[PDB]
């Protein structure tokens, strides 16, 4: 069972910073899916992350991996948003 | 409001997150900040938990 679980919320500035990152995030993890399950999406300015998991090292590999992605995102809204 | 986590386990453990340069500047950092809490935080549960040989033993001898 799944039953190891961490959500992680981020604010962005606007919903639709929001929306556009969840877009963009298209995950594919390295995890089988029995093992680890990860759901995205965005109530108004802020992207919700829900993580499933066997255990807490599936867990911490899962996750660092997709906050990379997360942070990618932010840093390349971050040039665009100023120019 | 900043970028919060927050953790729950079968075994009765709850955990919750929380940590010139721009807004989503900030909120880059404030997210490594995040994810080193996390991976700090996951490998110590980790580690509690091994803190299997024989099991390994067992079998080998049914074998035998």
């Amino acid at each position: 069972s799944l039953d190891h679980t961490l959500e992680l919320k981020i604010p962005f500035e606007t919903e639709r910073q929001a929306t556009i990152a969840t877009k963009v995030l298209s995950p594919d993890p390295i995890l089988k899916p029995q093992d680890f399950q990860v759901d995205y999406s965005s109530e108004k300015n802020v992207m919700l992350v829900q993580f499933r998991s066997i255990d807490d090292r599936v867990l911490r590999v899962g996750v660092s991996s997709i906050i990379d992605s997360i942070k990618t995102i932010v840093e390349a809204m971050d040039v665009l948003s100023h120019h | 409001k900043l970028p919060v986590a927050q953790y729950s386990a079968p075994d009765g453990v709850e955990k919750s997150f929380a940590p010139q340069l721009t807004y989503l500047g900030q909120l880059r950092t404030q997210l490594t900040g995040l994810q080193d809490d996390i991976n700090e935080f996951l490998t110590g549960r980790m580690e509690l938990a091994k803190n299997a040989d024989e099991k390994r033993i067992q079998e080998e001898i049914n074998q035998l």
